[PDB]
């Protein structure tokens, strides 16, 4: 349906944002990421008009930049079986976002959020447009089962290294 | 209703009421997010900033400019930037008055047909109209033949005018402006040791660019006389207290207006430009192109360079034309009271493109009405 | 007479002759003086050591590097330098030799007029000249043609050179190197208990880095492979006997290359510099630039780099070129071995910057002899 | 062309952009029989529409620039010029020569030159050469194929007929009458 | 004998080179303003015939544009006294150079040159034919002492400027 769709090169390289502020406080790990996706699926002039309309609108209703509409949106989007065309209408974001030419480099970057930021906390209870944005990037929804992080209280290389300024300073 | 005027250029936004002097609202164009971890609740709660306040916090933002050369590359920092200008800045709503914005000349297609579409569906106004930034600045000069050499932060264009008549085949077009001179004096400032690399230091860079650089009348003789004492040699205090030295830098950045190749590109100076396109008019009214040059934009203002460019245009042009250069103090807003009077005119008010006359067209309707 | 080449890098200093193969002494750029106070009375003391002799004793000793970033800051101590290189190393009298210096683009001025005092004045050398780094790297390389990445000690630079010809506007430097890795090295050692302060420690962690630090293809995956099992983990034995065991942070540490902002720097990657490089030549040159991407330096070593660096330019540039990573297994002395080529070349001997020429001139003599 | 593409994003500024350039309206260029109907159908679909790859690897796509760049020989107020279009020069050239031969002159119309060469000019000067024409005539176009090398042809022919010989320029007549002697031997 | 010699404005332009070529490892500075120079004072088609001939033939023997020619000329020009018709023909090349209408742009080319490429490194022992072209296109005579560069080891300015990047790898 949408064929022709082209995309330019590098448009979402200067979205992603610090790899330090991905620790901040109230740091949003979910409006950020579609952000980034959002710009990453522009249509560029080379595009004709027909198709390049098309895709536009739909993408402000399921990608809006504004927060008032994605709120609203997330609402019915739990619930999302009582929406036939929401479903059928993201359906479509299946195909593009896997047939997207750059989808290796963003689901690069769409670990790095997982890594740090944590968007996938919920592991399986994620919203259902966060989830299924997840699924074009990444098919097999490996996602869902956990970043894999690293626990080492243990320490089974237990070191008890003392150093020049510990050796000046040493209790025992 | 009252019209309003918004030139969206690549440095700053300039905004007010039609019918008014000057500027209401005046803001340089960069949107900056956090690049550093935050660590107090209840502090950090922001996600970007929009205009002097990204300027006022730019130790800890990255600035990004949503126009480069004067083509908008970020439309989603664009829509940011138009709602803060019409709403934080001006306080009024944009679907009760009609807005006028500007375009440079040879600029793409698709530039102005997303900004009509963005007015119409976004901000729903009555109704717009584009016009070109160098017709608009001889509207504020009470002429109506001449050629405008207009200067910004990201193009420098001519566009020749007689009689009320513009020759398009004749509109020069050059992507060398304010932002390429800071990028040259950031290059050139590491020779005294001086390093900046950050978006913070170029807009500490374009300030000392701004307070610091004029332009020499003759460039050999002026070098010599910087390398030959320290008269030319001034202080500036970095925002840290630190004090830094400049000498014959100050002349050498301006430069490259006129030599183009400084930078690594082919094309000729200003002033070459400018003859080209005069060059390419009619033979009937060349003389009164020479004698009404208007120059206008931020660019324009370093001093001295008025006698540069009339020095070197009388080298090329004939012994007999006179050649007079016309830049009045007001050239920083030539281009936004051009288009407060055209707003105003009694005559403009049937060249509006409506909401309804959108609708039915599409966003192709911007290519007719408008040149 | 046979010439010098003495390369003084950050990290360490290459010297030998010109038309040898391999520099005949690499010894580190350290100056140490004591930090306590003697009591043994009839063994020779010495107020400073210079070299290898400085780490033999870098236990009572406060290591001082004499050059930053790739400018030279403490010239009494660089001036020790040189006269250990001179003397005690090449065991030659500059006053018969003539010299060839390196240095790395963009440096202020100041440094290579010094270079040039301190050589005509102190040493007495028959004749100097001071070469591009980048461009003595491609000479090693046996090539015309190509963009050199050359990242040593402090600094990272690309120089895109076209069939001899170079494009000064397109030459890119970071202030991001092997010195900066060890500081951060040495902060996220700290995560497991290790704790170096001392210069001296500073020089067991770089050692670490040399020895067990690699890049991963892939950042994500080897991040969770290494949180997953105990297979990454390696062992280090400290010099007095304790041992250390790391885990992911052998390739946390090079990852930086690629993502400065974890050192707080707000520039990109190595990698999107060299693409931001090549797009900034000509249209018609790209396709050669792509095909001939030459590395050197000591930054450069670290495993599996060539393969990370091939993988992210390609995804950068378009589907249909080709790109190839050109890593030679003598890189680390690429800039020096380019060196004794140039200073073998009988059509370089017109380019000596004379004993004659410099009295007649000044040190600035060095700015127009030397690109 | 340059002028225009800058429509689409396309920026070429710079003298090996220009030889590019000219390559691609060598490559993808022609003339349409209708400007007015070849406007409208590229406006209204995507069929028009081609792609040529740059020396650098990005890819463009041009559209209605393929038929407006070589209308400029029919409309020359596209660059701002007063004069009139090729087939009507074509026309007033004819209407310059005596009555007698306009007949032979309408049914000999021979092109050469690279210029020449976009695909469906020839039928394009032939419509508008019958359209200014007397209904009677017969209006016929000779395209040779090699017509990119009708001038080196002729002058490869003119050289070698036997009756030439002696209508050349020698060093011993230049001595004589010395650089004013080209304008009376030769046309 | 050179009366209504008329030039282009602007035949000259053309032939100046780029400001980084100047710089150029090979680049022979002397050959390319002499070359400028040439293009400089090329007659036009209002200039009469013979005296258009007469001026290119002295051009030709002054300023060739062949190597071997320049060379041969530039040879024997070392020991000039010998040629008095040499320098008659210099001095008539002089007195029209001295009127040309586009001597200061021609002045400004050549201190242009001087400056980046060092047309003039041997202040005083320049060539014969370049002495006197130079003292045409300025008569002062001051181009005999040079560029007068400028130093930075005089420290007018202390520095000792530690802006962001500098301040991360600060040593002491
Ligand atoms: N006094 C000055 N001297 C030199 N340059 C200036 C001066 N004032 C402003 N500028 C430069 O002019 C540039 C463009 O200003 P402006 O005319 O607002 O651009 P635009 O036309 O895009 O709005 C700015 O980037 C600034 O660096
Ligand atoms: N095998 C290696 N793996 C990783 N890093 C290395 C290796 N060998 C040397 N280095 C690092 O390279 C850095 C710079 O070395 P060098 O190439 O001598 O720099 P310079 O160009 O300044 O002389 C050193 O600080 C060292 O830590
Ligand atoms: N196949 C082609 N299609 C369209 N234009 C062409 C073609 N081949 C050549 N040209 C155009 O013809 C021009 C010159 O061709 P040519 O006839 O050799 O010129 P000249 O008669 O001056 O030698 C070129 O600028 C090119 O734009
Ligand atoms: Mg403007
Ligand atoms: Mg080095």
């Amino acid at each position: 349906p949408f064929s022709g769709l082209k995309f330019k090169q590098n448009s979402f390289l200067s979205t992603v944002p610090s790899v330090t502020n991905m620790h901040s406080m109230h740091f949003d790990a979910r409006e950020t990421f579609l952000g980034v996706i959002r710009k990453a699926l522009e249509p560029d002039t080379s595009t004709p008009f027909p198709v390049r309309r098309a895709f536009d609108g739909l993408r402000a209703e399921i990608l809006p930049n504004d927060t008032i509409k994605s709120a609203a949106l997330k609402a019915q989007c739990s619930d999302i079986d009582k929406h036939p065309e929401l479903k059928a209408k993201m359906e479509t974001l299946k195909e593009v976002i896997t047939h997207h030419p750059q989808k290796e480099k963003l689901a690069e970057i769409a670990l790095q959020f997982a890594r740090e930021a944590g968007l996938t906390r919920l592991k399986g209870e994620t919203d259902y447009v966060l989830s299924n944005v997840l699924d074009g990037l990444i098919g097999d929804g490996s996602w869902r089962a956990g970043p894999a992080y690293e626990s080492y209280l243990n320490k089974p290389g237990v070191d008890r290294v003392i150093t020049t300024v510990d050796g000046l300073h040493m209790q025992r | 209703t009252t019209a309003l005027v918004c030139d969206n250029g690549s440095g700053l936004v300039k905004a007010g009421f039609a019918g008014d002097d000057a500027p209401r609202a005046v803001f340089p164009s960069i949107v900056g997010r956090p690049r550093h971890q935050g660590v107090m609740v209840g502090m950090g709660q922001k996600d970007s900033y929009v205009g002097d306040e990204a300027q006022s916090k730019r130790g800890i933002l990255t600035l990004k400019y949503p126009i480069e050369h004067g083509i908008i590359t970020n439309w989603d920092d664009m829509e940011k930037i138009w709602h803060h200008t019409f709403y934080n800045e001006l306080r009024v709503a944009p679907e009760e008055h009609p807005t006028l914005l500007t375009e440079a000349p040879l600029n793409p297609k698709a530039n102005r047909e997303k900004m009509t579409q963005i007015m119409f569906e976004t901000f729903n106004v009555p109704a717009m109209y584009v016009a070109i930034q160098a017709v608009l600045s001889l509207y504020a000069s009470g002429r109506t033949t001449g050629i405008v050499l207009d200067s910004g932060d990201g193009v420098t264009h001519n566009v020749p005018i007689y009689e009320g008549y513009a020759l398009p085949h004749a509109i020069m077009r050059l992507d060398l402006a304010g932002r390429d001179l800071t990028d040259y004096l950031m290059k050139i400032l590491t020779e005294r040791g001086y390093s900046f690399v950050t978006t913070a230091e170029r807009e500490i860079v374009r300030d000392i660019k701004e307070k610091l650089c004029y332009v020499a009348l003759d460039f050999e003789n002026e070098m010599a006389t910087a390398a030959s004492s320290s008269s030319l040699e001034k202080s500036y205090e970095l925002p840290d207290g630190q004090v830094i030295t400049i000498g014959n830098e100050r002349f050498r950045c301006p430069e490259t207006l006129f030599q183009p190749s400084f930078i690594g590109m082919e094309s000729a100076g200003i002033h070459e430009t400018t003859y080209n396109s005069i060059m390419k008019c009619d033979i009937d009214i060349r003389k009164d192109l020479y004698a009404n040059n208007v120059m206008s934009g931020g660019t324009t203002m370093y001093p001295g360079i008025a006698d540069r460019m009339q020095k070197e245009i009388t080298a090329l042009a004939p012994s007999t034309m006179k050649i007079k250069i016309i830049a009045p103090p007001e050239r920083k807003y030539s281009v936004w009271i051009g288009g407060s009077i055209l707003a105003s005119l009694s005559t403009f008010q049937q060249m509006w493109i409506t909401k309804q006359e959108y609708d039915e067209a599409g966003p192709s309707i911007v290519h007719r009405k408008c040149f």
